[PDB]
């Protein structure tokens, strides 16, 4: 099983909580390590979390970043540096942004500022996907 | 040690009834019926331990 | 008459003799001998029960029989000669019946035009198409099944070839042995490392698709 | 992904404008409480 | 000629368990990677090997077919 | 405070040196600032520990001290790479993320 | 040698299903560490590997369908 | 020998198939492994899957046509 | 036509071991580069490494067979 | 004779492009796999896939040529 | 016929070390891959790809076994 | 027989340049998917590629020399 | 037929190097596959793989030698 922990700085929402498995966008993948799972530690891209938990039932999230860490053990702990449930989260702006960030990109020149667009792109896509 | 002795003289037997063998094709898989013991006898040694006492266990 | 009359009976005695002696182990005696034999089953009540239940208990003893007579059968085929390119062989044609009948006795016999409808719905056989389902029964059964009856006879055969090849290779290095010995004695471990192996398997092919039966039954 | 990691850009750079992308995310009121979370203020001493 | 090519054609037909038998090697090592990864073994992972190593020898059943039909 | 309690001494030897260290509250976006172009420094990371008062009740904290080890080597090396199972990237990535958690979570302690 | 070269020669369009056995074990070996790295199993990823393993063994119903057309 | 020799000719040209068999399902196979990673599987994937799908018929266009040559 | 195609036939499913060869090499080395990911090497991995050199020589023995059929 | 085993050379010489159709594929797929880790298509990879699938093909052309010598 | 089929057999079963020829490259290429993946090199991992090099050349061994038996 | 089987014989060396060409799909498929990982495009990764296709070829040049052996 | 024999035996043996030219393309492609995991590019992966391109060129040479006893 895994003692899932399910944390942002701000929020924590599951502590080493009987999950079974969370799905998990990581910048790494989305792989969907259930219970223990080696030693791992994967970046937490920004993606939806689905946290399956040990009941059928899955949380779901979006994760904007951080990183799960993977022990060896059942304990596998997510610390995004966000990770909101998907519930607070906003298309009307998902899509607004998406537009926007596209915009921006376009002049965003240079790789780190077309970064930042292109990160922020992503990232309202990946708001989309859940939008 | 009894049983693969027992074993061994049922095969000469039917051998010498059934025509239908040449002396090398005997010759090898008799090698070949020797091996397997001796590998055996280490473990027909080190059987015992789980058994007899897995019966007296349970 | 007599050859063949003598080898199947012994391969049932050889089998009745530790199916007698378990029932018999429950209560005496032991001494040396009750206790030696218990550990015969033992041997099967602890490894084959690794695997089993599983399907259940229900069935476990049922299949663990049918593996235990396939090792034992193959076993019955090994030592005698004239017998693993004759008997064995026929004894693995007259396992094909009871291989083919293993399907049947739930899949066949209570579905014969999708057998998978007990063996497997979705999978290998198309849910969506009945006819893949259909033709993967043959892979799945009439085929492994008679593949199964191949897979023992592979093993008599690659025994038969050992036995042939070194029957030739002695004729041809009739040395007496000598360096023909060399290249025979591994011809001899090929033996293990071939017909032991493959024939594990192809009774663990037994106990998996019999494990796929009961354990969806 | 690398055109901003290997933006270099700082991991933290990257969560944070992930973060702050969803800071700029978020609903209503509950975008307003993105702020909460940019408390970044910390004066910029720096030797 | 008659009972020539029907003894050749019967060994032609016997490099189509070429297929099978490296089909079978794969089913069962993406298997052996795939429990690596673990750890839904029994059931899931490991019964979809059985459904793996029967469409690939049903070519090999296809195979075994056309080889024993001129061979009898 | 740190600041003529310490910066007066590795008034030099520091590498940064935060203000507004409460009298506001800060936050975790605090943390990832302090982190970030802390990492984007020319001071590269040899040892490293981490002070901080971690308090322990109100009524007590015990000044703590954790180890920084943002130098990517000790990720990359030892029985670290061997509980790693993924390279050095998230590895610098975490070593990263992860400071910043602590650096909030000391801070905030 | 109208009726020898056709037995002989149906033997050797037999090794055209070595094509669609071998492939048929990568089309499911790379569906088994597929749904390794998960979830998507009904949906998805198995209907994507029905859609393949229907294109792996068409190259082996059409070479049967060569096969049966220089014996029947 | 003119007639006899078309019969056991387009037959070995029929064993050509085995590559485009195989290479269809090293193809989906890859696609099946790779939406797995997620998610451009509308588009991008799955589109460029009917781009190696037929640089793999492609083959099987050219040696279906050579057998088809032998034969009328 | 009698004495001369028994040994053109037993060459041609000889060709079936191409198979049970490279089959072992596949799954031999998915539990090569899968004790690397560790950690289940005395156990669990390793012993499905021998299910799967035995279901690929399976049909190297199915093959074998044919080929010691049609020589004596 | 000289009629009668250039079309059995033929045959022989176009199996010669299976290795071009199963090689399309594991070079079109690896690049299927490849853009799955992102985001070089129609950059780096894909361009890199052309001169994959040109190196592939070619020993495919160098092949039927040897199909088209013993055919005309 | 007697003297000439035992050339035209002996050859086509050295096409069954095709499969040893390219089961030592998978199982070398897996074990390149599995040491890349450190770091038990000296035993454990290479150590067992000579377990696989010796399980992929007995399928060479007697596939050349055959060869030399219908040329001497 | 003299002036007939030496052209069914260039037919049949030619099926050893399905080595080739699909070890060329292997060689630049890996070089695809490494160079995803990034960032060693010129120098290292694709320098390699080129002794990669050095010693692919190099089995297929030996066998358009054995095919031309039997031709000129 | 003593004369004719050889000529088409030589040939089958040449068919035997396809597996050697693909082994070597499983070889380098996973140690290019190998190298960009990092970072011992010099020893190592590519100081194996002219020791893995040996046990598979080794499959080659033997088979190149199979093939030149029926031509010399």
């Amino acid at each position: 099983q895994m003692s899932f922990t399910f944390a942002s700085p701000t929020q924590v929402f599951f502590n080493s909580a009987n999950v079974r498995q969370v799905d998990v966008p990581t910048q790494t993948g989305a792989f969907g390590i259930l219970a223990a799972h080696v030693p791992t530690l994967q970046v937490l891209r920004p993606g939806l979390v689905v946290v399956h938990a040990e009941d059928g039932t899955t949380s779901k999230y979006f994760v904007s970043s951080g990183s799960v860490t993977v022990n060896a053990d059942s304990s596998v702990q997510l610390l995004a540096e966000e990770a909101v449930t998907l519930d607070m989260l906003d298309l009307g702006a998902a899509k607004a942004n998406l537009e926007k960030a596209q915009s921006e990109l376009l002049g965003a020149a240079d790789e780190a500022t077309r970064a930042e667009i292109q990160i922020r792109i992503e990232a309202n896509e990946a708001l989309v996907k859940a939008l | 040690p009894y049983v693969l002795g027992t074993g061994l003289i049922l095969y000469l037997l039917s051998k010498e009834i059934y025509v239908i063998t040449p002396e090398t094709f005997s010759a090898i898989s008799t090698i070949g019926f020797l091996v397997y013991i001796v590998k055996k006898y280490g473990a027909s040694v080190g059987e015992f331990a789980d058994k007899l006492n897995e019966q007296k266990i349970a | 008459i007599t050859p063949v009359i003598l080898g199947l009976p012994l391969v049932t005695l050889i089998v009745l003799f530790p199916s007698l002696l378990f029932p018999t182990s429950n209560r005496l005696v032991s001494n040396r001998f009750v206790t030696l034999q218990q550990w015969m089953l033992q041997l099967v009540s602890k490894q084959m029960m690794s695997i089993h239940n599983s399907k259940g208990q229900t069935w476990t003893l049922m299949l663990m029989s049918l593996i235990l007579f396939i090792g034992s059968t193959n076993l019955l085929g090994l030592l005698p000669h004239s017998f693993t390119p004759t008997t064995q062989l026929s004894m693995n044609l007259g396992m094909a019946i009871p291989l083919w009948a293993g399907a049947v006795i739930t899949g066949f016999r209570n579905k014969t035009k999708a057998s998978l409808a007990h063996f497997l719905p979705q999978g290998t056989p198309t849910p969506l198409i009945p006819m893949l389902v259909i033709i993967e029964t043959i892979s799945l059964f009439i085929q492994p099944m008679a593949l199964a009856v191949r897979l023992t006879a592979n093993i008599t055969a690659g025994h038969l070839l050992i036995h042939l090849i070194g029957g030739a290779t002695l004729a041809l290095m009739s040395i007496s042995t000598t360096t023909a010995l060399i290249t025979f004695t591994i011809l001899i471990l090929l033996t293990i490392l071939e017909f032991a192996v493959a024939m594990i398997q192809a009774y663990v092919f037994t106990l998996l698709v019999s494990l796929y039966l009961h354990d969806n039954t | 992904v690398a055109y901003w990691r290997q933006a270099g850009l700082s991991y933290i750079r990257y969560s944070q404008i992930c973060a702050k992308a969803v800071r700029d995310a978020l609903k209503t009121e509950f975008k307003a409480n993105a702020m909460k979370t940019s408390g970044s203020t910390i004066k910029i001493v720096k030797v | 000629i008659d009972t020539a090519a029907k003894f050749i054609g019967a060994g032609a037909a016997t490099v189509g368990v070429a297929g099978s038998g490296a089909g079978i090697g794969t089913v069962f090592g993406s298997l052996i990677i795939g429990y690596a990864r673990n750890p839904s073994l029994k059931q899931q992972l490991f019964s979809y090997a059985i459904l793996g190593f029967a469409l690939s020898e049903a070519m090999g059943l296809f195979c075994l077919m056309v080889a024993f039909l001129i061979l009898f | 405070k740190i600041r003529s309690i310490l910066h007066r001494t590795h008034s030099d030897q520091f590498l940064v040196t935060f203000k507004e260290v409460g009298r506001r509250p800060p936050t975790f976006g605090d943390a990832s600032v302090i982190a970030l172009e802390l990492l984007n420094s020319g001071y590269e990371f040899d040892e490293g520990s981490i002070i901080f008062n971690r308090f322990r009740s109100v009524i007590s904290y015990k000044t703590e001290e954790k180890p920084i080890f943002s130098l990517d080597t000790i990720s990359s090396a030892e029985s670290m790479s061997i509980y790693d199972d993924i390279d050095a990237d998230v590895l610098r990535n975490y070593q990263e993320y992860s400071l910043a958690n602590i650096i909030y979570y000391s801070l905030k302690e």
